[PDB]
RNA sequence: CCAGAUCUUAAAGAUCAAAAGGAGCAGGUAUCAAGCACACCUAUAACGGUAGCUCAUAACGCCUUGCUCAACCACACCCC
């Protein structure tokens, strides 16, 4: 987890001239330690987009989007951990984790290079979207179950029987 | 008007719940009897495979678990 | 030329193009871009056509 | 002059669907079909599986292939010749320069 | 023969191309000018009302 | 409807008819039971 | 795309054309929705290695059925 430390004075704030020399009251009043949450939020998305990206002036580019959007559910996560109950914000989470799928596939689909470094630097990861949604029930999760070892078990038969071969041949031939 | 079809879903639906109570051991054996042969079929199910697949038993550490006449 | 397989992609490549894969494994590259719709049809018609006398002809 | 392949798949141009399997890809074709009621062209995909050397395709990748002389298996008629657009990076046939969808990633001058 | 015309034909359209881009270019340096200027005075407002 | 729908659906095919009483032969032979009668 | 059979003949033609294939088209039914190894890789020379393949663009079922007709397909007492 990351810490946009309580003194980080907000983002507004900070490019200002003659910060530095003004005294601690203010200081402290200008900190995030008074600080919304929503400016804590400014914050994370300004130095996850510095660290993940090439130009920070673009909104457009389909990065910024990509990051910008994981800053909010990286905080929908931590509003779900608080809140279990909460239905509407688990609808807002998981649209919303759903729109950075798509924007991936997009990058995927357009500029690999990029597409994979952003899977690096923000962990997400990509995984194909399988084919045939089906829910799976009882009864298919049991009959596939046991045909999976049905086929374990035929392949280690066959493995014997021939493997018995393999030995008589060869001891016939050695001598 | 339109309420003149739904009297007769009104009726129909009446008449059918009625219909449930008085019949409704009667109901509950059936459903049950059912269960026992799905239950059934499913493990013919796969018996047929072990079977198929020339297997003699059926594989290590297969109990084939009831699904349907799953209950509290 | 139901036998012809013919392709489409869409917004793949910033500029509009046809592409022709022979039997050679000769690959043919057109340019359509401020191209009439016409023009693309006859471009076509001019590069891998038949002539005339040979469709009358068969 | 004999190296032949009975199939008329002689030459196609296809997505590639899925890479689970050691150096063959599954390519997924699609030609248009005259559907005869409402004549109209419809989009008819059809699957094959294809041979591979380098094991180069990624998911996504639109690739040609060529027919094979002999077939490898039932299933497998085909070589990837060339990839057309390996996907993700896909380098312009006219200007010869690396491109993302609409726009030129280093442009002329 | 008829290959070569094709030739021909990409490679003067190529060049109408390569021209046109260069125009796209300067245009783009103008919009750039103002684009600037305008963000340049935004961040006067909004540095004064901060400060 | 649309056309993919009425592509996905094909063309509509008319339903092969049911047969009727006669199972479908023009006649039939019969053995009596029992005579008797009917009100409309 | 043709093995083979036959015919002609100064060795190559011709007629049928099995097997094997696939551009596309092809009965009803989805209240039949999952099938259960249906894949590939090694040319090492029959062993090893991967964990796949088919499928809602209808797999796998079930039900009915000769046909697209200068003809074609199938059967020949039943146990394909
Ligand atoms: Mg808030
Ligand atoms: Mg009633
Ligand atoms: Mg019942
Ligand atoms: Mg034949
Ligand atoms: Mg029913
Ligand atoms: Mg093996």
């Amino acid at each position: 987890q990351d810490d946009p430390p309580p003194s980080m004075l907000l983002l507004d704030y900070q490019n200002v001239p003659g910060i530095h020399k003004v005294d601690d009251v203010v200081k402290r009043l200008l900190s995030l330690e008074m600080a919304n949450q929503k400016e804590k939020l400014k914050i994370k998305k300004m130095q996850l987009m510095n660290k993940v990206l090439e130009n920070p002036e673009d909104t457009s580019s389909l990065e910024a989007r990509i990051v910008a959007l994981t800053v909010k559910i990286r905080n929908y996560e931590e509003h779900m951990q608080k809140h279990r109950k909460d239905k509407a914000h688990k609808r807002f989470l998981l649209m919303s984790i759903d729109q950075r799928k798509k924007m991936l596939k997009n990058l995927r689909e357009t500029n690999y290079a990029v597409f994979e470094k952003i899977c690096k630097e923000l962990g997400i990861e990509y995984t194909f979207p399988p084919p045939y949604h089906r829910k799976a029930h009882r009864r298919w999760v049991t009959k596939k179950a046991l045909c999976t070892q049905v086929f374990r078990e035929v392949q280690k038969l066959k493995k014997q029987k021939r493997a018995l071969r393999a030995a008589a041949v060869a001891a016939h031939k050695q001598g | 008007k339109n309420i003149l079809k739904i009297r007769r879903r009104k009726m129909n639906h009446h008449k059918y719940r009625k219909l449930v109570k008085r019949t409704r051991f009667l109901r509950r054996k059936v459903r049950e009897g059912r269960l026992r042969q799905k239950q059934v079929k499913f493990e013919r199910d796969l018996k047929r495979i072990w079977q198929k697949a020339g297997l003699k038993e059926a594989p290590a550490g297969w109990q084939t678990p009831k699904i349907y006449l799953k209950n509290q | 030329n139901p036998w012809v397989q013919i392709t489409m992609f869409k917004n793949m490549t910033p500029s509009p193009f046809l592409r022709f894969y022979l039997d050679s494994g000769e690959q043919v590259l057109v340019d359509v871009e401020s191209k009439s719709n016409k023009e693309i049809v006859e471009h076509i018609r001019k590069i891998l056509g038949k002539n005339e006398e040979t469709l009358e002809k068969e | 002059s004999i190296a032949r392949s009975s199939v008329h798949a002689k030459w196609v141009v296809g997505k590639v669907i899925g890479t689970a399997m050691q150096k063959t890809a599954k390519v997924r074709v699609t030609r248009l079909v005259l559907d005869p009621y409402l004549l109209k062209y419809f989009n008819k995909r059809k699957t094959y599986f294809a041979h591979d050397a380098l094991q180069q395709c990624t998911v996504g990748d639109i690739v040609l292939l060529k027919a094979l002389p002999v077939p490898r298996t039932k299933h497998v008629k085909h070589e990837l010749a060339e990839i057309i657009f390996k996907v993700g990076q896909v380098i312009d046939p006219v200007t010869g320069k690396p491109c993302a969808g609409t726009t030129y990633l280093e442009s002329p001058i | 023969e008829l290959m070569a015309w094709n030739q021909a034909e990409n490679q003067r359209l190529h060049e109408l191309r390569l021209a046109r881009l260069r125009q796209e270019a300067l245009e783009q340096e103008r919009r750039q000018a103002e684009e600037a200027v305008l963000q340049a005075r935004e961040a006067q407002a909004w540095a004064q009302l901060k400060e | 409807a649309t056309l993919n729908q009425m592509h996905r659906l094909g063309p509509p095919k008319h339903p092969p008819g049911k047969m009727g009483p006669t199972a479908g032969r023009p006649q039939l032979k019969g053995v009596v039971l029992r005579t008797f009668i009917r009100k409309p």
